């Protein structure tokens, strides 16, 4: 309760690219480099929203994540501009009529531009920082999953975590 | 203008014991004032802590409430400096639900012994000019690759290994990133992009502030000193992948077979010259809260060569040892009280009380007239010191509300009528006695 | 003290006299716990009451029939019923039944898919602000999943890059906390200080081990089908349950089998997400620094040779 | 048989040796029908 | 021509019993006046002379002694004297009576973990092991495909072998991320694999790689060796109740979860006793039944004192040493009942009591001398005579405790040794329990 | 000689409740002496256990401290032997921090009543003479006893066992045929050339063995609790086993008894130091003794009219009348001189120490003056003074030495009054 | 048989010539051994051979089951063990007795009325 009564007010940019993907054109160079059959200099992704369509040029490595997802033309997708991770939301609401049943929640088409930006102010108590460090939520570790399937608990947080949090919020 | 996490607390003006190099206390120095006998004595134990030759030492700081017992302890914590572990525990805090009382003391002890490890490794630190990653069409599937790195002075090409490749692609390093690789471990770390690639880029795959390209030689050494305490060495060793329990507080009642093995292997790391074991201080503030069960653990924990120095504070007369009916000095059983040295503090004079309020206004950035200090000294002798200390803030805030530059005596007479002393609240509680509950 | 060459050998290095062994815990194993064919056949309540345990399941309110009938076929214009929250969590009536009647495997798979779904929910929840979900009324599916709205929730913490550094202590990095770090250059011998950065703990600090490491006490039984059941247990109880603990979910197993074929693979999720400082086994091979630290002469030689190398002397 | 990814100095490039499928095929919008 | 000498590290730290090196008995078992760090206490040391032969006789189980005598009389010092007199190999298990109040396991069972930790056992464990650079690695398939064998090619300076091994070893090799060129070690008894990194032959193969590299192993690939293990019956008891051996998904994960204690069943201690008796019959084992030292025994709960009746009467139990500094206390957990040493009269039959007694001024001077030359300090005879007087005024522990503070004051004051002018100041700075209780009783209005 | 785990503890000199076929005790036998009334009484209880027909019958062995109430209970535990359960626990042992105090008694009762079954088993045993395998797989095994030989074709699930357990010619093996587990027994003496060595098995290779087996009623309760519940037999994880599971397992064991598929084997719950169960725990014993599967309850105690735990009330033995009314009390009266000397003889003869007849006489005086258990401890210490003195036998000056080194509680209390203000808290 | 009973035959590792117990209400299946007419199929195989049953292929009782509202409360409150052992997730989470909510008992009452 002492650590709940102290708030950070920490501010940052959110930037995301999103829309219905109207194309994924792996775009080749005019010729391959020596000893190669073909080379892709970039993927072009044809994102659309209710404001318009715009192609984004992207690093060739994005295709080796679009096929780890299941992205196909007419999905709506997003890309975290600060991190380059691409995520699929689902088929766009435009296609909700093309079967009598299909096994996905169709997602409404985004509005505003394909590229969205705002600065946002986020307020966290130092106790939120105590908890999020004391019991991590980053799921893909066996101890994260076991810690998330076990019963949640309050735990006797060490003076060391208080020290380390103080040493970073002072930064 | 900007305000950091640590701010003006109760002891923030104290910056050391204010002793000279011949160990005499000055009248006012490093924020401490008056209190000559107990500050001198604390100097001797502070020198004994810093000498570190002997384990199992206990000091009890004793005397009236509001007479500098915690000031001396939170004062020598500054004179000892941050490089040597000082653990402040209120005697209330050992009463855990994750573990027994004797465990919570075994942790508070072992958290007060440092094992100072100096770690040094070769690091490669450069702007990434390129990465080549080669992958076979299927086959056995072993990747192979190259990395080119640049400084403002220098350049080279590395034919990468397999474990390096999975770290570089896991951490998604790209051309124009500035990175710092631990050559002994294969851990990457990223400083940010170099400025130069504003010209050719894709639609943004990453965004940050830019950083300057690293200078000088491409390969440079790094030095870190870790003050890893014995308790956190026990926690790391208590189970595999235990590291989060250092923060989470999750490990209760760690096995004796772990501790008695760490007590051996830390001695070997001392004799190998691998790590510097540094004894620290455990300050059990308000130790009259310990149960007689906990005090009997302190009889015999305090006699291992891995015991820290400990310091205690108490403000109690002849009182019953908590958990029993037995009366004793300080509320501490004579089993422990025989085993320690007692440093006894003294009530303040007018001169010292005024001088405490004068160093306090100098920490709080308050100006007061000498008339105001005079009345506040009288208030801090008739009432306790802590009340007079607190009226400085309220009087400065009342003064600021009337747009004054300096606190006057009538701001303190105002605030004294506004916020009560205990001795005055306890008097008004007699005239409304039927209205308050459970008298 | 309690021939002459044995003293000379011990002066030079104790490895000449007694080689340091590769120490390893005492590996005790007990006889397996013997359960008779009689108790295995007739004495298991899971078996001899199976016809009664069915009625505990037929009378269950988690039956998808009763969920549907409790949820959509109510009589009152307003009417309280349980499972009303299943319209506001994502959960289907048969997802809730399977999650209740199919145990901790179905729990784990339903968790791994909820971790995936939280990233899809967050970028909806944090940008879809204008107008409303329909007529500016009706709660939408997932409207009770509110734990994404905390600034420090993992989707938001992954979406905003700054907060990810305040949530520093991830579950598989040995972070000590913050420290200063000093870097030294070879040219000019100049050095500089990096102020408050994360540190791993020292790579050598895991050194305890159990004195004894017993085999898990197995049960043995005189019955062919009981032998198949213990063989299924020592294999790992099913292909799904084993992949789920070992690789993190059966999707992560199917991906891990071909992460070989990818440039930028994601982390493994199960036990192979971990690499503990020594590996999982408790044997303590004597590290080659023990040559330096066991002989006073060899320690003296090493400080001479590190000097003489730096002076450039042969 | 080595597919290669060049995080190059001026810009990135993915490369496939001849006879590897270059399995990053294009994806496009085949036009949908008009009214429901 | 030139001479050089080097040392670079701190000593062992000095501690409150570190002067005690043994009981200081003669060949007849009589006490010497001052020897092995101890002085005085001749009756209690002669008695402990019988007890060290009681431990070393091995014949007895659950025999117990109670050291009883005022604060500062040396009771825990004599149990430490016994611990040194027995040497390293017989286990001495220190305990404080207030350690029974665990929050994970019953008080009545913390004692059994302590009892079972005090019975040591020395085992000639034959370990048989495979080690080498992995030169080949192939699994062999079978229908539900499953793996039936793995083939590992191993290489050492003495040759190479190509071994058929169990699919549990392959699962271990995959877990350990073992690949060709890796130096590995496998022990066939544990099925346990350790990777050591790629062989030194590969240290040139990359310009930048994460690996530590090791020299190629020596001797044959397959070899067997004795480890002369030292282990205790508790360490057998616990290691089976939460098993970390074997290699399966379950044992690999009991090694990760919070290491909670558990109320070990009496049946498991039974089946362990049978297994160690078989290792003694086979000549593989030597039992070394040792000592449990329950210091501060006067605050075990009455639950625990009544459990000790069953434990001290066990045919298995270690020898036990108790200590009490207490008079006719109330027994904890009873509120009514008072008894000598704070211990029930029912338990007070089951112990040979060793009376330990107060010091003459001469013994205090002699302890203070032996203590000063242990803390590493020189003290003038007039100052040591003055500490002898402070011993008669106060207590032995306060008089001992002034020594290091006086040595810090002496080296601050620029002297090489404690002069009386230093002790006479330290006596004014630091009060003792008696002198502080005077000012604390006079000022009792304000605490 | 080597030392066992089990060494010469306090009751280790007792090897039975020494009695005639007529349940009359002789003055000294099977290790224990005197107590002719309480041994005859304990003999009758031992016959009630040994017969087993009455459930929840109970006895309280009560008497002054150090009068053999633990001793006769140990003599009874030895005379009852293996094959009928005997769970000793102390009164304070039920006070779990992890499990209910009332369940820990429920559990301790059920550890002490067995369910016995017997099952027919197919065992192969012999020296393996020759063993052949080739690619599915086909293969062929041979075995030899001292009296016959055989060749057996192997099925696939034997091939994947003989190969898996690395069986080779000259091994002796036992195969549980129904499961294919290979219990090897070392190598035969005729192949001790080029492991333990053993003679080949006798008789025929394949034996229809009959195996008797015994499982505690608690141990059936625990196997039924979890996916591998039997680990909780050992690990102690057995917290709060659900009573509606016990209610079904009692119903199942009852029909196995009636159908003759199993027989219940009632043992003893020996609850030592009973006077410190809480009144809640005595209430549980009041009802738990009233069921078909209650074992014989033997209780020991050494208290006068005393305050019973969890209450202000005083009652005999420190047990409530609710429970004393449900049991038979056997009273262990204190020893005569001649019995005390004779106890000290059997302790000397168990410890393997001689002493002179006057040494036994002064040691008996000490035993009468200072309540016996102390004189038994003087034997052990006096014979170590001889070994330091290079004496062969305990003489009176070895006893008078040790008697001056180690105090009894009465002399220690008398030497506590010279220092009464120097000791703490009185 | 329905396909879920066949999955149970396949989990019991049943083949032609095995002696099986099927219960048509519960869907319980137990393999009891190979029929001893095949006991000569190999001279040693790691199986138990049971004689062909001296009893009816098909047996009926009108059984009359007894169960209590607490059996329902407990078996519906926590997620079931779900698998016939034949699993190892069920090794991790030990059971405990738990404070079954009065809101579940409301639904158990409303279902038993139905
Ligand atoms: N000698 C001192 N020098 C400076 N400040 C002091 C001194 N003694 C007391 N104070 C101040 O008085 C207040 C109360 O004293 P403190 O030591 O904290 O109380 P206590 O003696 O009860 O532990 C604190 O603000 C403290 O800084
Ligand atoms: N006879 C002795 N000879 C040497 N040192 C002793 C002797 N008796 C006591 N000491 C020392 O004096 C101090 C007090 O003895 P200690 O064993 O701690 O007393 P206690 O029995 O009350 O716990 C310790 O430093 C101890 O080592
Ligand atoms: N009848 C007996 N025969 C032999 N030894 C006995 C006998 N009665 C008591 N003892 C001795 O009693 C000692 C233990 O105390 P015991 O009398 O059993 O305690 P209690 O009666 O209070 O339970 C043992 O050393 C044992 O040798």
């Amino acid at each position: 309760n002492f650590r709940r009564a102290i708030g950070l007010r920490i501010k940052e940019t959110k930037e995301v690219y999103e829309g219905e993907v109207t194309e994924l054109t792996p775009c080749e160079t005019e010729n391959p480099m020596g000893g190669y059959g073909k080379t892709i200099s970039h993927v072009i992704i044809g994102l659309k929203t209710a404001k318009g369509t715009k192609q984004l040029k992207l690093d060739p490595s994005i295709f080796e994540s679009l096929q780890k997802e299941r992205v196909e033309a007419g999905d709506v997708i997003y890309i975290e501009a600060n991190s380059g991770a691409v995520k699929r939301q689902g088929r766009c609401d435009t296609y909700a009529t093309e079967f009598d049943l299909e096994a996905e929640e169709y997602v409404p088409l985004p509005k505003g531009d394909v590229h969205k930006k705002k600065e946002i102010i986020q307020d966290v108590t130092l106790h939120d920082l105590d908890v999020a460090n004391a019991r991590p939520q980053g799921g893909q570790d066996i101890l994260s999953m076991m810690g998330q399937l076990m019963k949640p608990k309050k735990t006797e947080i060490t003076d060391k975590l208080r020290g380390e949090i103080n040493k970073v919020v002072n930064k | 203008d900007v305000t950091r996490i640590e701010r003006i607390g109760a002891h923030s003006h104290i910056r050391g014991l204010g002793l000279d190099d011949a160990l005499e206390p000055r009248q006012a120095s490093q924020g401490m004032v008056g209190q000559l006998a107990a500050r001198r004595a604390a100097g001797v134990v502070l020198e004994m802590i810093r000498e570190g030759k002997i384990a199992g030492r206990a000091v009890l700081i004793a005397g009236q409430p509001g007479t500098g017992k915690t000031a001396i302890a939170m004062g020598m914590a500054q004179a000892l400096g941050p490089d040597t572990p000082f653990t402040a525990i209120a005697g209330s805090e050992i009463f855990s639900l994750e573990m027994s009382k004797t465990e919570a003391l075994t942790q508070a002890f072992r958290r007060s012994i440092g094992v100072r490890i100096k770690e040094e490794t070769e690091i490669i630190e450069g702007e990434v000019v390129e990465i080549q990653i080669d992958r076979p069409a299927t086959g056995t599937g072993s990747k192979v690759g190259k990395l080119t790195l640049k400084t403002t002075e220098m350049e080279t090409i590395y034919d990468l290994g397999t474990k390096m490749i999975e770290s570089l692609t896991k951490d998604k390093v790209q051309a124009g990133d500035v990175i710092t690789i631990d050559k002994a471990t294969g851990k990457i770390s990223k400083l940010g992009r170099s400025f130069t690639r504003a010209r050719d880029y894709d639609a943004m795959g990453s965004q940050t502030k830019f950083v300057q390209c690293p200078d000088g030689e491409l390969q440079k050494r790094k030095e870190v000193v870790h003050t890893v305490s014995l308790h956190e060495i026990d926690v790391i060793n208590s189970r595999t992948q235990g590291f989060l329990a250092l923060f989470s507080g999750d490990t209760g009642e760690i096995k004796s077979e772990v501790r008695e093995q760490i007590n051996a292997k830390v001695a070997e790391w001392r004799e190998e010259g691998k790590a510097e074991i540094i004894p620290g201080v455990l300050f059990i503030d308000e130790v009259h809260m310990l149960d007689i069960e906990s005090f009997s653990f302190l009889n015999r924990a305090l006699e291992s060569d891995m015991a820290p120095v400990l310091i205690m504070a108490t403000n109690r007369g002849i009182t019953r040892i908590r958990g029993t009916s037995y009366q004793s000095p300080h509320g501490i059983p004579i089993d422990l009280l025989d085993r320690l040295l007692i440093v006894s503090t003294t009530p303040y004079s007018e001169k010292d009380t005024k001088q405490i309020l004068r160093i306090r206004c100098e920490e709080e950035d308050v100006e007061m007239s000498e008339d105001a200090y005079t009345v506040l000294t009288r208030i801090g002798l008739e009432t306790s010191l802590r009340y007079a200390i607190q009226l400085i803030t309220a009087a400065s805030l009342v003064c600021r509300k009337r747009k004054g530059t300096e606190v006057q005596v009538d701001d303190i007479k105002r605030v004294y009528s506004l916020f009560l002393d205990e001795s005055r609240s306890t008097q008004y509680m007699k005239e409304y006695q039927d209205a308050f509950l459970f008298n | 003290k309690n021939l002459v060459m044995q003293f000379r050998k011990v002066c030079n290095h104790p490895e000449l006299f007694e080689r340091q062994e590769t120490w390893s815990p005492f590996h005790i194993s007990l006889k397996p716990y013997h359960i008779s064919k009689f108790i295995y056949r007739h004495g298991q309540i899971r078996v001899f009451n199976h016809s009664r345990d069915r009625w505990l399941r037929v009378l269950s309110p988690f039956a998808p029939d009763y969920i549907q009938r409790s949820l959509f076929h109510r009589k009152g214009i307003n009417e309280e019923s349980c499972f009303s929250f299943l319209r506001f969590i994502d959960i289907s009536p048969a997802e809730m039944a399977n999650l209740m009647l199919q145990g901790l495997l179905a729990r784990w798979l339903a968790l791994f898919l909820s971790l995936k779904a939280s990233y899809r929910l967050h970028q909806l929840r944090s940008w879809g602000a204008p107008e409303g979900e329909s007529h500016q009324r009706y709660l939408r599916n997932k409207d009770f999943l509110l734990g994404v709205n905390f600034p420090l929730s993992f989707p938001n913490l992954c979406s905003c890059p700054l907060l990810k550094s305040l949530v520093f202590s991830s579950h598989c990095k040995a972070v000590s906390g913050y420290s200063d770090q000093v870097v030294h250059q070879r040219r000019s011998a100049t050095s500089s200080l990096r102020r408050c950065l994360l540190t791993e703990l020292p790579s050598f600090l895991c050194v305890a081990s159990p004195r004894v490491t017993a085999v898990p006490l197995d049960s043995y039984c005189n019955d062919r089908s009981a032998e198949y059941e213990r063989r299924v247990l020592k294999e790992g109880g099913s292909l799904a349950a084993k992949q789920c603990l070992l690789n993190g979910a059966p999707e992560l197993a199917a991906d891990w089998l071909n992460r070989r074929s990818q440039f930028f693979p994601e982390p493994a999720g199960g036990l192979w997400s971990i690499r503990p400082q020594n590996g999982w086994s408790f044997i303590r091979i004597p590290g080659k620094e023990s040559l330096i630290t066991d002989s006073g002469k060899l320690y003296a030689l090493d400080v001479l040779l590190t000097r003489l190398k730096s002076q450039g002397h042969r | 048989p080595m597919v290669r990814y060049c995080s190059g100095a001026q810009g990135s490039t993915l490369s496939f040796p001849p006879g590897v499928p270059a399995p990053t095929a294009v994806s496009q919008r085949p036009s949908p029908s008009g009214p429901p | 021509k030139i001479e050089e000498v080097k040392s670079t590290t701190k000593t062992q730290r000095i501690a409150s019993h570190s002067h005690v090196k043994g009981l200081g008995l003669d060949e007849s078992g009589l006490a010497k006046q001052a020897a092995s760090g101890l002085v005085g206490q001749e009756n209690a040391r002669e008695a402990c002379g019988v007890i060290v032969e009681l431990i070393k006789s091995k014949k007895m189980a659950g025999r117990a002694v109670l050291l009883a005598g005022p604060p500062g009389t040396g009771k825990t010092a004599l149990a430490l004297a016994i611990a040194q007199e027995l040497g390293s190999k017989v286990p001495f298990c220190p305990m404080v009576g207030s350690e029974v109040y665990s929050t994970e396991i019953k008080k009545t069972e913390v004692l059994m973990e302590n009892f079972r930790r005090a019975i040591g056992l020395r085992i000639k464990e034959t370990k048989e092991v495979y080690e080498g650079e992995v030169t080949e690695l192939t699994p062999c398939e079978t229908e539900n495909k499953t793996i039936s064998h793995v083939i590992i090619g191993l290489k050492t300076a003495k040759g190479t072998k190509q071994l058929k091994l169990d699919p549990s070893i392959f699962e271990s090799l995959q877990k350990e991320r073992v690949e060709a060129g890796d130096v590995i070690y496998i022990e066939a008894n544990s099925g346990a694999v350790k990777r050591q990194g790629r062989c030194d032959t590969y240290a040139t193969e990359f310009d930048l790689e994460a690996e530590e590299y090791v020299p190629l192993p020596k001797g044959d690939v397959h070899k067997k060796k004795e480890i002369i293990q030292d282990v205790t019956l508790h360490d057998l008891d616990v290691a089976n109740a939460r098993p970390q051996g074997g290699q399966d998904i379950l044992s690999m994960m009991g090694q990760l979860m919070k290491p909670k204690k558990t109320e070990i069943t009496d049946k498991l201690r039974g089946e362990i006793n049978k297994v160690v008796n078989k290792y003694i019959d086979q000549g593989i084992a030597e039992l070394v039944p040792g000592v449990l030292f329950v210091d501060e025994v006067h605050m075990l709960d009455i639950e625990c004192f009544t459990y000790l009746h069953r434990a001290l009467e066990s045919s298995i139990a270690p020898i036990v040493i108790f200590a009490s500094n207490r008079g006719n206390c109330v027994i904890r957990g009873t509120e009514d009942i008072t008894s000598p040493h704070g211990i029930p009269l029912d338990l007070l039959d089951r112990v040979m009591i060793i009376r330990t007694m107060l010091y003459t001024p001469q013994e205090m001077k002699q302890i203070i001398k032996i203590r000063a030359q242990t803390e590493g300090i020189n003290i003038s005879e007039e100052a040591l005579n003055h500490l002898g007087e402070i011993g008669t005024k106060t207590t032995l522990r306060y008089s001992v405790q002034l020594l290091t503070p006086a040595n810090l004051l002496a080296k601050i004051n620029g002297k090489d040794s404690i002069e009386k002018e230093h002790v006479e100041e330290i006596s004014e700075l630091f009060y003792d329990a008696k002198s502080s209780a005077k000012i604390l009783a006079d000022q009792q209005d304000k605490y």
